[PDB]
């Protein structure tokens, strides 16, 4: 979930 | 070996060219059409680009992984979650989870992001789990699914613990029917809080191409109600 | 004689009692619910009318059918696609697919799309879609029925797109157990590609017999069939 | 494919 960071 | 991309093709380079550093960086340019995606997403590939930037696309290595089994549940959470006060559900609300994240403000999901992925959803390969305290939707996640793969693309929540319902409930209801592992392309400080870890792109790429062509029950993504207090 | 169908039962009534003339016509009403719809595919039976009339189901004699060995190729398709400038993918966008055919000369009605749609996000009906780099410019759609496949339509906005998506189609079928493709009725189109005419019994017979067998378990999930040069 | 006619 790379939109996490 | 930084790729340009075109409309002239739904190609992509391979991904053992990208770059080492900014890890992963493969290509540019294209669209978020479809079929430019589910090219990307069979070969290892995603897109991750700020506002204003043109479309970047990468395939990192190592990979960030999180294996379904392995989800870590603390104890509180449990204890919590045995008289959870939530509901799970299903694709019922695709719109609102995307949503959700987008605007969670923490906002590389434009809206073109959105409207892409609210189409793969309408093509029956982005899913989203929804998390309901009592009617109002209150978290949730959404990725595309490859087979017995789940790439996450990202969680929102706006009530203690919604997220982790929804992994958790979302993994035990994946694992039970054949679901293998989950992508989170790059490990972050919560991604790794729950299980999260890293393998190299060789081997992501190797489970890739192995659980794409692998299923679920046939009525595994049906909108449904996937836990009920 | 013609039976009036009931919401309250999935009957329905023999294929052999269908008028002559219009060929085939069995009954009317009833809905376009999966488990009628499905009902109908395993009894020889299918949906057909225009805008504003009451759904038609039909179940003609003679039946067109075609033989995937016999589907006919000339020497140019086989040129064209010896150097094909397009690419096939199952299941990818199956949306597209019907709502492409759905916007031709008609008879697939919101109602109609709506309907195979939901056959189609419970695993029965499928598509094969054929892309011109990031446009979709061809495909078709069906039920499938064991080893045997009931076609419902095709559509193409770019030259030998919908010969290529059936071409490869037959290939891919065969290739796995693949039997029939069911016509319904023979047409221009149809005809020109190798479809021919049987006996209804006939038909029916293949369909009790086909319905049974099994394609690989994994054959309809989405991937790509045929990669361009 | 009937709705081809």
């Amino acid at each position: 979930f790379r939109y996490l960071g | 070996r930084l790729v340009q991309l075109s409309r002239h093709s739904i190609a992509f380079p391979s991904p053992e060219g990208a770059l080492r550093e900014p890890n992963g960086l493969l290509a540019l340019g294209g669209d978020l059409s479809p079929a430019r995606l589910l090219m990307a997403y069979q070969r290892g590939i995603f897109p991750w680009f700020s506002p204003g930037d043109p479309i970047l696309w990468w395939s990192p290595d190592p990979r960030a992984v999180l294996w379904p089994e392995s989800l870590h549940i603390s104890r509180s959470m449990k204890r919590f979650h045995k008289r959870s006060p939530y509901r799970v559900t299903m694709n019922y609300a695709f719109g609102q989870v995307i949503e959700g994240c987008a605007s969670d403000r923490e906002t590389w999901i434009t809206r073109g992001v959105v409207e892409a992925y609210h189409r793969l959803h309408e093509l029956g390969h982005a899913h989203s789990i929804e998390v309901w305290r009592e009617d109002e939707l209150v978290g949730g996640m959404y990725g595309v699914a490859q087979g017995t793969l789940f790439c996450g693309e990202s969680m929102f929540s706006r009530m203690e613990n919604a997220s982790k319902t929804a992994l958790l409930v979302f993994c035990e209801e994946f694992i039970g029917h054949g679901g293998k592992l989950i992508d989170c392309q790059v490990l972050n400080d919560h991604t790794a809080s729950l299980g999260a870890c890293e393998i190299p792109r060789r081997d992501y790429l190797n489970y890739l191409n192995q659980m794409r062509l692998g299923r679920l029950p046939n009525n595994f993504w049906v909108p449904r109600c996937l836990f009920s207090p």
